[PDB]
DNA sequence: TGTGTTTGGGAATCCGGTGCCGAGGCCGCTCAATTGGTCGTAGACAGCTCTAGCACCGCTTAAACGCACGTACGCGCTGTCCCCCGC
DNA sequence: GCGGGGGACAGCGCGTACGTGCGTTTAAGCGGTGCTAGAGCTGTCTACGACCAATTGAGCGGCCTCGGCACCGGATTCCCAAACACA
């Protein structure tokens, strides 16, 4: 029995937050997993490029933010940056 | 063996594309194009399989072969 | 009786754009993929999901190509799509030299 | 012991994203806030798509989301459509669209 | 006196420019346009000269390719004059927005 | 100085020259404005990325390398300006 | 001490390609034959393009290769054209090409 | 600061091909860009292959598979021939 | 000869029953995330140099602009013939 | 496989909009000067992330249940294509 990794439970939690009385089929969960992995790889690759471009050795939240601005369309990038900066603010404010 | 892609199948594919009227010479063209596409995908997929020492072409190989051409496909373990 | 020509074409356009299933018969496509792959490496085996992925990708590609072909046909002030429309759409897309 | 995701107020796994970043050869070193920021972005994008897809599913009197609803959600939202433009969705279908020229007079 | 027929000089200009390599947009107005566009994203931005040169090269290449596809579309419509609808069709098929 | 309404600097003869390089024999009169639109869009898409790449590097100056990188990020790679 | 390029009969720097592979985070480890194979492939492609561009330059009574000649070489060879299809070449121009419809009868 | 280029190697190859033809500085810039671009294509594809076979080294086999994936038909055939020749000669000595 | 309204009739849609299988929940387990602590160094910051980007000016001439003039191409209209469509 | 009807394609006319050419105006291009903001490089030191051993609970596999959805048949409705009314 191998080890399998997925985002099914987290996608389900987000779905319960958004539409509490709404479920998701297994095919749609597979599609959402594919989407999440795809976006993760896009953002991570762009961030890696940015880190390399500046002759820089570390991937910080600045690189993630810049990669998000580069990849996502304007309004989506704006909201995504707001959400990410809020999350990092809360994470560092607490301890 | 390309003839397995019948006239009604191409007609249906065109209908999903919003095509109202189809000329009689479309089919042999469509078959040609499709065949080319398949060769371009399968080639890469097989290359991934042979590189992996395997003899079975897996759906993951096809997914990477599609992503090769910028034809990213969601829903097959990608 | 008889339907006005082109009406059933529109009905089938709506019918097939409403649905999502595969429009190619599974077994002829599987035979074709195996035949094509025989030219690259001999005696290959395919998981069913591999052939399903290939079929989905090919159908999506052909539907997009027919969308572009329809655009070209409308541009020439026609209603019938012709092989010249396919060639022009593929040439602009950058697939055909 | 409270998890990194909990401390950041997220539901996506910050620790898992951090592990994937390290074990993905993106860079030699990974900052502390990078997995948090990345997890927040993924959670936001997933929330957007699930919003739109839930709306589309409710538009069909369906309480479950199927690939058709996700496809309609993506192709109907212009910034998502730009993002997922070169992407094909298995069992997705297409948007209902007929050229105005083809309709009868 | 002497006057060439319509279209002779058009072909002559086609041969001259398809034979040459020099840039077909005036450099100063393009530089001003680039600067005024970038003014909307961050105030007080300086540019390397080679950056504006690269931008001009890329823009002229893009527009030349677009005009090739527009001419193909126009010829496809049994016309010789390119029209804005040709540009719109070419960009629609190319996948741009 | 403020920079304003420089899109008219792409003159009609320059657009005609670009169309000639594209093999075009006859040009409609409404083409020129359409072209100035298309170009303006292309530029906005490129510059927004170049400026982003410059902001990340903390610099106040957009280099040619940022423009090259933005271009290749749009799948439109450019040869001859480094990189 | 004889260099790796000499021992493999190449003109491209095998050691330098190996260094770039190591300092490019493609993988944790790099085999011995990978830089040799990559240098051979790069040398072959460069030799092909320089062949074709020199021929094109001689076709124009020119003894130096300029970007116009490289563009003509690339755009005239169909497999090179496929390889460098999405690439634009500064000061390259286009192929002389006029549609047969536009020519007078 | 030091700068990296493939100028001298491209010039040597050209002299091996057309022994009496020179090359501009602009064309050398373009050839350098092309060599880089192809290098990154091949190396990125090889890295991808290695990580998606759960494999940790980049060997000549990964490079060869990447060449088949990137290069068109006859070009891939000849490039694979040259790469195999070079690896054979390198290991023999 | 022409404009306009109506009906049988196939085709898509709604509604109720039903049944069935996958989605959602629960449990036991394990292995990967978390804590705490050490240590090395990546980069943040200060600070310093010099280049190359910006602003300006003047002059020449080549290109852009406006306008006259003519013709040739786009577009509408008519006809026919044939080749896709519906069954 | 067949009947037929609409669309593709051919031919014609016309009218205006686009190409060609000429004279005038404008600003691009080139050179030359000067200023300074900022890019690029260097030294420090410090906080921050990698590494490791131990802890544990969150998540994953496996089972089980039932309700959401698929399917079927029957009734509702919705365009359509003649079809004749009647001006």
């Amino acid at each position: 029995r191998s080890r399998k990794e997925s985002y099914s439970i987290y996608v389900y939690k987000v779905l319960k937050q958004v539409h509490p009385d709404t479920g998701i089929s297994s095919k749609a969960m597979g599609i959402m997993n594919s989407f999440v992995n795809d976006i993760f790889e896009r953002i991570a690759g762009e961030a890696s490029r940015l880190a390399h471009y500046n002759k820089r050795s570390t991937i910080t939240s600045r690189e993630i933010q810049t990669a998000v601005r580069l990849l996502l369309p304007g309004e989506l990038a704006k909201h995504a940056v707001s959400e990410g900066t809020k999350a990092v603010t809360k994470y560092t404010s607490a301890k | 063996n390309i003839q397995g892609i019948t006239k009604p199948a191409i007609r249906r594919l065109a209908r999903r594309g919003g095509v109202k009227r189809i000329s009689g010479l479309i089919y042999e063209e469509t078959r040609g194009v499709l065949k080319v596409f398949l060769e371009n995908v399968i080639r890469d997929a097989v290359t991934y399989t042979e590189h992996a020492k395997r003899k079975t072409v897996t759906a993951m190989d096809v997914v990477y072969a599609l992503k090769r051409q910028g034809r990213t496909l969601y829903g097959f373990g990608g | 009786h008889r339907y006005r020509p082109g009406t059933v074409a529109l009905r089938e356009i709506r019918r097939y754009q409403k649905s999502t299933e595969l429009l190619i018969r599974k077994l002829p496509f599987q035979r074709l993929v195996r035949e094509i792959a025989q030219d690259f490496k001999t005696d290959l085996r395919f998981q069913s999901s591999a052939v399903m992925a290939l079929q989905e990708a090919c159908e999506a590609y052909l539907v997009g190509l027919f969308e572009d072909t329809n655009l070209c046909a409308i541009h020439a002030k026609r209603v019938t799509i012709m092989p010249k429309d396919i060639q022009l759409a593929r040439r602009i897309r950058g697939e055909r030299a | 012991a409270k998890t990194r995701s909990s401390r950041a107020g997220l539901q996506f796994p910050v620790g898992r994203v951090h592990r994937l970043l390290r074990k993905g050869n993106y860079s030699e070193r990974v900052g502390a806030g990078a997995p948090v920021y990345l997890a927040a972005v993924l959670e936001y994008l997933t929330a957007e798509i699930l919003e739109l897809a839930g709306n589309a599913a409710r538009d069909n009197k369906k309480t479950r989301i199927i690939p058709r609803h996700l496809q309609l959600a993506i192709r109907n939202d212009e910034e998502l459509n730009k993002l997922l433009g070169r992407v094909t969705i298995a069992q997705g279908g297409v948007l209902p669209n007929i050229q105005a020229v083809l309709l009868p007079k």
